[PDB]
């Protein structure tokens, strides 16, 4: 099973390489990118490319059972996970903000939605992560590269896990959920008084995009976070649970494109010039 | 944590 | 017949003309290129220092 | 890099900031292309707040560009191309034009020549049937398929009216792409601006999803 | 009634003579020349600030100060050596099709489907660009205003006419008809004496600024012409229409020289102009690009494609050191 | 254009004094502006300098601190304002234009001043005549000298030359060394390269007589000459 789930791992890392590559290369130059959109779909490939260079350390940590790199090693590749993960979730919480403040506040949001804005928000969640993540770096050492912060060990993991859920799953699904039905509403009350709707169109298909760019976020990164806690207030022997949960930790980074990417109309016809 | 309690 | 008679002057005044052969115009086009082929820097590239741009 | 090269360079920024404020406030006005066969020219009368006439307007928190095109004679391929990008066109037809003469068939051709135009694939129209009264009175005294022999229905405003409506919304070829909203012009005081608010407001916020690639 | 027989005589007549002095085939004349060979050229500048399709662009005699107008209601000065706005001028109307710089520089001009060439002051006390003249009586669109001093200003309209005016005064001093369509590009001659224009009836016509009577009539074209310029030396001229060809004409011969075609090329062209020298052809496209010619060859010597959407103005500078392009994408480009 | 000067007066030394600069008749907000200022009986002396729209400010290094340069643009003012005043201040303070793109005018525009008094690396432009009598249809040369080269890589040498005739402001002649103002005659020239510069008057009259000041624009702080006078 090592090698099997190893060669899924390389499989998974490299067409999620290609997809946020690609993604990088056709909004650079074919993109031109001027507004904020393009710069936040920037920020959300970097972070994705970030996070998934760093499976086969992972995966031959599970393999390998051991960390032949060297504890700065088992440091750097720790804190550069946490913060792809954390800035990849906090990019897709500025993305859904940017919508709703671009499709129900249309006329007062043109002061917000500048290229400046974009960066600058960019700089904060990247200051952000680095700062929610540093608590690795401070206790990362070879035990196994893992944490071994001071006793209780218990507890400061608890804190750290419990933390990370909050500030990486629940404010972004409570910011990108809101976020969401707040734009289908406004698809609703401004389509039955227009004159010519008949049975709803067009809603038809932002309603079902919409549930889908939150139910592939809240189910790959839900096992992870249930998992975890799970395990820290309850545990369990045999594991191998956890391989699941991190490989679907990883793979919402390889769907990103599809959603974020290759449906955007500058992204079209873009990879259509290609 | 990423392997595996936790 | 409202306009078929200044229309007919024009052309008339058009016709009477002298018009040179077309080897004349075609040596004096020649002529004019290759005589500012050396300050064309379109055509002949100017190095960089003598190049604002 | 001198000091006064570099006094050129911040009046440059100013002005590009000052460009930036201005397309900002540009953005926020809804233009509207107003076409029609032989001019509901003077529709335009709803709000009462040279080539082209820029009427201004403004309902609801929006500002309101309407621009009339009548006077130019001009063959319109060569100033069409200038409205690409409009966010609708207001195309007004006389309902009661189709026993006149034949009119309303110019009407139709024009909407076809407009609405199938390689500059206004996206561009929504919003179709406003003007003249219903006279139509109501028309339909009751000739029959409607005077202009539309194939029609076979009832000489009534319900059903001719209607008729009418589909027999223009069907020439659209790209309804993937654009929508009509068709609408039977009533003066009603704030009732045809209304209408034009709604739709302007619906394809404003069709624009907004595909800028935001969330559509 | 029966004099429309004469004309057609006479017609027959014109051909003849203009017949009787074709005996050379410009492409034959040009056997054992050197070709160009091949011309890449970079995009040295690019020029960005407008937030709509730009529509014209002027160099300054200077050919350092360059003027463009958009949609977005802008005409905007660029200092193409920095990329320095030095002016940006708001407009009344943003339906503009056209912008001029003056020779002397003190003013711009611009006008579009307002019917009026707005002439802006550009060097005043007070600090600003304001509007010193609105030249009104053309009855179809403004297509191309030029300069011919401060003071004079000739003009070309939809209605199918051009215009020669006086600016302390602001009335049309001369009227040039006899087009049968309107009229969409202007070219003044380097003596400023006698301009050309082409027209929608798919023609050209040489005027005379002094007279204000057509002087000769150039057919060729298979559908409407959008652009044209005149050759350095002022004897000949290039058009480019919707025919996706470009042509040069002969003043002295009254007669087409050379055709600039090519089987995989369809689109139309929308902006003409020569080099320094006159041994260049450059033509913008409705494909995106522009294409560079061999004006004496009629092979095709290079590309500039760097524009994502139509090329709509181009102009070359007057020392000849670059090329600047337009495109309905919002982005100006100095080429060289 | 018209820019009034307010404000001035006797202060005790050590006080604070704020004076008003009010512009009419030019586009204010567009225009960079500077606070000039010329001791009784000595030459000029750049005092301060704030940007269009305020986003620049310098100092003169004798000024740094004590002295504030403020702007409304809505009200089209400019504000001095000096704490701690010393005798050293005691001069007659003018406001000046300054509009910056290529091909611009800098300083064309002088105020009239005003009169403070009170009780008891810097390029060095040296001007070393200091008296020159003339009759009127003379041509007379007057000649500048800098300490550093004022030609810049971009081809531009940033030099002007001003004139202040008795009871007056002074007035722009030449900027660059080589463009002549508007509103003054083609007797007026300039020429010259890397620290050796002069004038050049042909057919000398009445209102020529003066004193001719010379000043660098090619970077921050501002010199001025020891102005050469100029009389019969």
């Amino acid at each position: 099973s090592a090698i099997l789930i190893s060669f899924i791992y390389s499989v998974v890392c490299l067409v999620g390489l290609c997809g946020n590559s690609m993604v990088i290369y056709v909004i650079l130059r074919y993109a031109k990118m001027k507004t904020a959109t393009n710069i936040y779909i920037l920020n959300l490939a970097i972070a994705d490319e970030l996070l998934m260079l760093s499976v086969p350390f992972l995966v031959t940590s599970t393999l390998l059972r051991h960390w032949p790199f060297g504890a700065l090693l088992c440091r750097l590749v720790l804190s550069v996970d946490a913060v792809n993960m954390f800035t990849s979730i906090y990019c897709l919480t500025v993305l859904s903000v940017d919508r709703y403040v671009a499709v129900v506040h249309p006329i007062k949001a043109a002061r917000y939605r500048r290229p400046t804005v974009a960066k600058v928000v960019n700089l904060g969640v990247w200051v952000l992560s680095l700062l929610v993540i540093l608590p690795i770096v401070v206790f990362s050492r070879t035990a196994a590269c893992n944490m071994l912060m001071p006793e209780p060990a218990q507890r400061w993991l608890v804190g750290f896990v419990l933390y990370t859920f909050l500030m990486g799953f629940l404010l972004p699904v409570g910011a990108i959920c809101l976020c969401y039905v707040l734009i289908i509403a406004k698809m609703r009350m401004v389509a039955l008084k227009a004159g010519w709707q008949q049975r709803k169109r067009s809603e038809r298909k932002i309603t079902l995009m919409v549930m889908m760019v939150v139910m592939v976020f809240v189910i790959c990164w839900m096992p992870f976070y249930v998992v975890q806690l799970v395990n820290v207030f309850a545990e369990q022997d045999d594991a191998t649970v956890s391989q699941l949960s991190v490989i679907l930790g990883y793979a919402n980074s390889c769907a990103n494109p599809i959603l974020y990417g290759f449906l955007s109309d500058n992204f079209k016809r873009s990879f259509q010039r290609i | 944590x990423k392997y595996f309690p936790x | 017949i409202a306009q078929a008679r200044k229309l007919v002057e024009q052309l008339k005044m058009e016709a009477n003309i002298d018009r040179i052969k077309v080897s004349k115009a075609a040596a004096d086009l020649m002529a004019y290129c290759e005589a500012h082929a050396k300050e064309d820097p379109l055509l002949t590239p100017v190095p960089a220092s003598e190049n604002p741009f | 890099l001198s000091a006064e090269d570099k006094a050129a360079v911040e009046r440059s920024k100013m002005i590009d900031r000052n460009l930036r404020e201005d397309g900002e406030k540009a953005a926020r006005e809804v233009k509207l292309l107003l076409l029609g066969a032989g001019e509901g020219k003077s529709i335009v009368k709803q709000m009462k707040i040279t080539g082209i006439v820029e009427t201004h307007f403004t309902f609801k928190d929006l500002h309101f560009k309407m621009f009339d095109v009548g006077g130019q004679r001009s063959e319109r391929k060569k100033w069409i191309h200038c409205f690409e990008g409009v966010t609708a066109i207001i195309f007004c037809v006389a309902l009661s034009d189709y026993d006149l003469v034949n009119r309303m068939h110019e009407s139709m051709k024009l909407f076809d020549s407009i609405c199938n135009n390689k500059w206004f694939t996206d561009t929504s129209i919003i179709l406003f049937l003007n003249k219903k009264d006279l139509f109501e009175e028309k339909i009751k005294k000739s029959p409607l398929t005077i202009c539309y022999p194939e029609y076979a229905g009832s000489n009534t405003y319900e059903e001719a009216a209607a008729y009418i409506q589909c027999q223009f919304e069907d020439l659209n070829k790209r309804k993937d792409t654009k929508e009509i909203y068709t609408h039977f012009t009533c003066a009603t005081d704030t009732k045809n601006v209304q209408f034009v608010f709604d739709a302007v407001t619906d394809v404003i916020i069709k624009n907004n999803l595909k800028d935001c690639g969330l559509f | 009634d029966q004099l429309r027989q004469e004309a057609e005589q006479l017609k027959n007549q014109i051909r003849d003579a203009r017949k009787a002095c074709a005996d050379a085939t410009l492409s034959q004349i040009t056997n054992n020349i050197d070709p160009v060979g091949r011309i890449q050229m970079r995009t040295r500048r690019t020029l960005r600030g407008h937030l709509a399709k730009i529509y014209a662009m002027h160099w300054g005699t200077d050919s350092r100060l360059l003027v463009s107008a958009s949609q977005d209601g802008k005409l905007i000065i660029w200092d193409s050596y920095t990329t320095n706005k030095v002016h940006a001028i708001p407009l009344r109307s943003s339906w503009v099709m056209t912008c001029a710089y003056a020779p002397s520089g003190n003013y711009v001009a611009c006008g579009g489907l307002d019917n009026i060439c707005s002439i802006y002051n550009l060097k005043t006390r007070e600090g600003n660009v304001r509007v010193s003249r609105e030249l009104a009586g053309h009855t179809g669109y403004l297509s191309c205003c030029r300069f011919l001093d401060d003071n004079q200003i000739v003009t070309s309209s939809g209605d199918t006419t051009c215009a020669l005016w006086d600016i302390e005064t602001g009335q049309q001093t001369t009227t040039f008809t006899g087009h049968t369509g309107d009229v969409m590009s202007l070219s003044l001659a380097p003596d400023t004496r006698l301009f050309v224009s082409g027209a929608c009836d798919a023609s050209a016509k040489l005027w005379d600024v002094r007279e204000g009577m057509c002087r000769q009539t150039f057919t060729g074209h298979e559908s409407d012409i959008n652009a044209i310029c005149f050759f350095p030396n002022g004897n000949a001229f290039a058009t480019g229409s919707d025919d996706a060809t470009c042509r040069l004409f002969d003043l002295r011969a009254d007669q087409e020289l050379m055709t600039y075609s090519h089987d995989n090329i369809i689109c139309g062209i929308t902006s003409v102009s020569f080099s320094k020298s006159g041994r260049l052809l450059l033509a913008g496209y409705d494909d995106f690009n522009c294409n560079v010619w061999d004006a004496l060859k009629a092979d095709r010597a290079g590309v500039l494609a760097g524009h994502d959407n139509r090329v709509s103005c181009l102009g070359v500078t007057d020392d000849g050191m670059a090329v600047a392009t337009g495109s309905w994408d919002s982005f100006l480009k100095i080429w060289n | 254009v018209q820019l009034v000067e307010s404000g001035g007066g006797l202060v005790q030394p050590g006080g604070s004094r704020k004076l008003s600069c009010s512009a009419s008749g030019f586009a204010f907000s567009s225009f960079g502006m500077h606070w000039v200022r010329q001791a009784p009986e000595k030459g000029l002396e750049w005092v301060a300098y704030i940007s269009s729209g305020s986003g620049t400010i310098y100092y003169a290094d004798t000024v740094k601190g004590r002295f504030t340069i403020s702007r409304d643009d809505p009200k089209n003012t400019l504000f001095l304002q000096m704490t701690s005043l010393r005798s050293e201040d005691t001069a007659m303070y003018y406001c000046v234009r300054s509009i910056y793109y290529y091909g611009s005018s800098p300083f064309d525009f002088w105020g009239q001043g005003t009169t403070l008094t009170v009780s008891s690396s810097d390029i060095v432009m040296t001007q070393a005549t200091s008296s020159v009598p003339v009759t009127p249809g003379e041509s007379v040369s007057i000649s500048c000298r800098s300490s550093k080269s004022l030609l810049h890589s971009n081809g531009n040498t940033y030099l002007y030359w001003f004139l202040q005739r008795p009871g007056q402001s002074p007035q722009l002649l030449i900027y660059r060394m080589s463009n002549l103002a508007s509103g003054v005659p083609d007797r007026f020239s300039g020429s010259g390269s890397g620290t050796a510069f002069t004038l050049t008057i042909s057919r000398l009259e009445a209102e020529d007589v003066g004193v001719y000041y010379c000043m660098q624009h090619l970077e921050y702080p501002l010199t001025f000459g020891a102005g050469t006078k100029l009389e019969l």
